């Protein structure tokens, strides 16, 4: 549900 | 004649139009001038390179196949010389007095026996006469220049929080009263990506989406691209905050976090450099070359990394006085029954003998004594400190970046850019001016944060009154807290006998013509108002609606109608038909705000709309897609956004603009998301009691540990952070044990130094 495209 | 219509401003030379007297004005009256730094040479690249995620964006059109960056081994000056207009060489159609409308009102005057008709042309022929339209001069920036320094450090020097006596966690518990905030929708993404991570795009329009904020095309990219626009720079602005945020991030878990993050910040100076924009306004030609306000036009990189803290949170936190139990006036609108609620809310005060307080930015409304004030800050972002931001930043970051279960919705890099770097990229910062870098005193103003930043410090003043005993506006024990709080302010109007001036208000309501008996007339005697001036609005009692509706404050309806603003736009500017629908435009938004109710005005205005509108019928051109988006053609387009102006004006056109929804019962507004049985009082009287100095929450104690730490410890903390920002098994109990052993090695003061003074001194090397 929550938008996930890693992280910076 | 020649007598009737004023001369046309014809602005002097200008004697600091030029780097060198520039430069010495500044020198003599001591402003501070940064040593220029420089940006690397501009490279040519393959976006598809600098962005391999959106290669489908680059082949389908949305993005351009070459992306142009500061990489050069060669670098370069940044200049930038705006427009002042008009000027000595330039009197032309820019910044023109409606001389059309003049003529027409003395015309009217001459025919019909109004008893404020006078006072209205002598009005307007006043304000042609003494205002002008347009973007002042370099001598009236660099003299707004000084009187910002003298509100940040002169005869009331600057405060930050602390100093003042609140932590950051004092100052959130006030906020969640004056500021009320969600969380952002559980479908938008938390704060752990770089921007470009933020668009989903593929082809299929059922799944495409982009997450960023909307971003206004037309506007300046600022530095690092003089004379571009946002729209011609969008790869560009995606390359570089990707690259900033991600250097950021990997710098502060590096070996070195105090070189690496220094590093960063020193390569990507420019980021935290506005350019001073001449600001577009109705000013005094006696004071042209004394005052022009300034836009501190933020680089597209750094407002679109801000915005990305900000706009989730503010989409979802529309509440005010009107449907809230709270004194904000966050999203407020005086139509469509919104005036009507404040009379409501006001009339209700006034019976029950209570004391009434609201806040808008800058502005604030207190009700107290049978009389009404309005306060606003003194150039209110020359009073912010970097602190003033970052005690905003940790109540976005703990009330609305959170998860129910209290976990957060950001990793350390947002952590970091956020509390520690961010605050000082756009307060207390610098700006450039023709080839000169001048230090900026408070925040830059248009900046991502301005209300948000305005808003805190109101909140603050606020408080100190509360707190003081509420003492009156007008005596010394108020204008004390301007030393108290290192916020300048003034007392802009007071309006004395409030229930008597309501009652008269009610009493004096007109009986003929519109939101009276619904003639469409002007009346012949307008009704008093009153004039509360709410963020440039007063009430009006009408008849047959039996409800206060909002007039536009007399002031500005005439320096509006006096000076009307063009088409700003040179792409609708180009379109066919638009100049003569822009004119239509014009005389029929400066009657829906309020000249409807200035007989001479709307006699005046009604007929150069209708012959406006006869003289399109000639030249046969359909301008009805225009004049049904007249919005984006008027500076009071902002407000009237589901309403026509295809057919003419009449009664019912006012009966739309001012009908509610819903029924208004004060008791039956919701209360505040967070403490909602306290009252802004019972906080204040806690406060000053010494409670909520520090928060309960772990997560939420590690980012108020994160202002008071220095940069070098930002690995630690990163360590700290990281199992609740990854939700690990127990994240809970792991963060409490990792605050708690961090409060302790808090006890070396050499630890101590504030990463936002590391920040401005990293941005100032050379
Ligand atoms: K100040
Ligand atoms: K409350």
């Amino acid at each position: 549900s929550r938008f996930t495209p890693g992280e910076v | 004649e020649d007598v009737l219509i004023p001369k046309r401003f014809r602005p002097a030379k200008d004697p600091l139009d030029s780097p060198q007297a520039a430069a010495q004005f500044l020198k003599d009256n001591k402003y501070r001038i940064l040593r220029p730094r420089a940006i690397p040479t501009m490279v040519e690249l393959e976006t598809d390179a600098a962005l391999p995620r959106l290669r489908q964006m680059v082949e389908d059109g949305k993005l351009k196949d070459t992306v142009s960056v500061p990489e050069g081994t060669t670098a370069f000056y940044p200049k930038y010389y705006p427009f002042h207009k008009p000027d000595h060489d330039e009197v032309g159609t820019f910044g023109a007095p409606d001389i059309t409308l003049l003529k027409q009102l003395t015309f009217f005057l001459l025919e019909n026996d109004f008893p404020t008709g006078p006072e209205t042309l002598r009005q307007v022929r006043e304000a042609i006469a003494t205002l002008q339209y347009g973007s002042g001069s370099y001598s009236g920036q660099l003299n707004r220049l000084l009187a910002m320094k003298g509100v940040a450090t002169g005869r009331n020097p600057n405060k930050t929080p602390k100093t003042v006596g609140y932590t950051n966690e004092q100052l959130a518990k006030l906020l969640e009263q004056t500021l009320p905030i969600n969380t952002p929708k559980h479908e938008d993404p938390d704060l752990r990506w770089a921007p470009s991570w933020l668009i989903n795009y593929t082809g299929d329009l059922s799944t495409d989406k982009s997450y960023l904020p909307h971003v206004t095309i037309k506007s300046s990219a600022g530095l690092p691209y003089i004379g571009k626009t946002k729209g011609d720079t969008t790869a560009e602005a995606l390359v570089l905050a990707d690259s900033f945020i991600r250097d950021l991030g990997r710098a502060a878990t590096s070996a070195d976090p105090e070189a690496g993050v220094k590093k960063t910040i020193t390569d990507f100076w420019y980021l935290s450099c506005g350019l001073l924009f001449p600001k577009g306004e109705r000013y005094t030609q006696v004071d042209w070359d004394k005052k022009t306000r300034n836009i501190w036009s933020a680089p597209y990189p750094t407002h679109l990394l801000l915005s990305m803290v900000s706009t989730p949170v503010m989409n979802e936190s529309k509440l005010n006085i009107t449907n809230t139990q709270t004194p904000s006036l966050y999203g407020f609108s005086p139509f469509h029954g919104g005036m009507d609620r404040i009379m409501t809310i006001i009339r209700d005060s006034l019976d029950n003998d209570e004391d009434l307080v609201m806040i808008y930015a800058d502005n604030i409304y207190i009700l107290q004594d049978n009389t009404w004030y309005s306060i606003d800050l003194e150039k209110g972002e020359a009073n912010c400190t970097p602190q003033h931001m970052q005690a905003m930043m940790y109540y976005l970051l703990t009330r609305g970046w959170t998860n129910e279960d209290g976990s957060p919705r950001y990793n350390p890099t947002w952590a970091t850019f956020a509390m520690n770097v961010a605050p000082s990229m756009v307060v207390d910062s610098s700006c450039l001016l023709m080839n000169l870098q001048l230090k900026t005193y408070g925040q830059g103003s248009g900046n991502a944060f301005t209300f948000l930043n305005n808003h805190l410090m109101s909140t603050i003043v606020v408080a100190e009154w509360v707190k003081a005993g509420k003492p009156n506006p007008m005596t010394k024990e108020f204008m004390d807290l301007e030393e108290k709080t290192g916020i300048n302010f003034k007392i802009e109007r007071e309006l004395k006998n409030l229930r008597e001036t309501i009652v008269e208000a009610v009493e004096t309501a007109p009986q003929d013509g519109y939101l009276a008996d619904g003639s469409d007339l002007p009346p012949i005697r307008p009704g008093k108002a009153v004039e509360l001036d709410l963020l440039g609005w007063s009430a009006i009692y009408s008849r047959q609606m039996e409800m206060f509706v909002p007039v536009l404050e007399n002031e500005r309806l005439i320096a509006s109608a006096a000076y009307p603003k063009g088409l700003e736009n040179k792409a609708l500017a180009r379109k066919p038909g638009a100049e003569i629908a822009y004119q239509i435009v014009r005389y029929e938004a400066i009657r829906l705000v309020g000249g409807w109710n200035n007989p001479l005005l709307e006699t005046a205005a009604k007929h150069m709309s209708l012959d406006k509108r006869k003289r399109l019928e000639v030249k046969g051109i359909d301008v009805t897609g225009f004049l049904d988006d007249w919005n984006n053609m008027s500076e009071f387009g902002g407000d009237l956004e589901g309403i026509t102006l295809s057919e003419p004006l009449t009664n019912q056109t006012l009966v739309d603009i001012n009908t509610p929804l819903d029924s208004f019962d004060p008791k039956a507004r919701p209360q505040t998301p967070r403490s909602p049985k306290k009252t802004l009082d019972e906080v204040t009287t806690a406060i000053t009691s010494g409670t909520y100095k520090d928060p309960k929450s772990a997560v939420w104690r590690l980012l108020d540990q994160r202002t008071k730490l220095r940069v070098s410890t930002l690995r630690d903390q990163a360590l700290a952070l990281k199992p609740a920002s990854s939700s690990v098994d127990n994240w809970a109990e792991a963060t409490e044990e990792l605050a708690q052993q961090q409060q302790l090695l808090m006890k070396a003061n050499n630890l101590l130094k504030s990463s936002l003074t590391e920040t401005r001194e990293a941005l100032e090397t050379i």
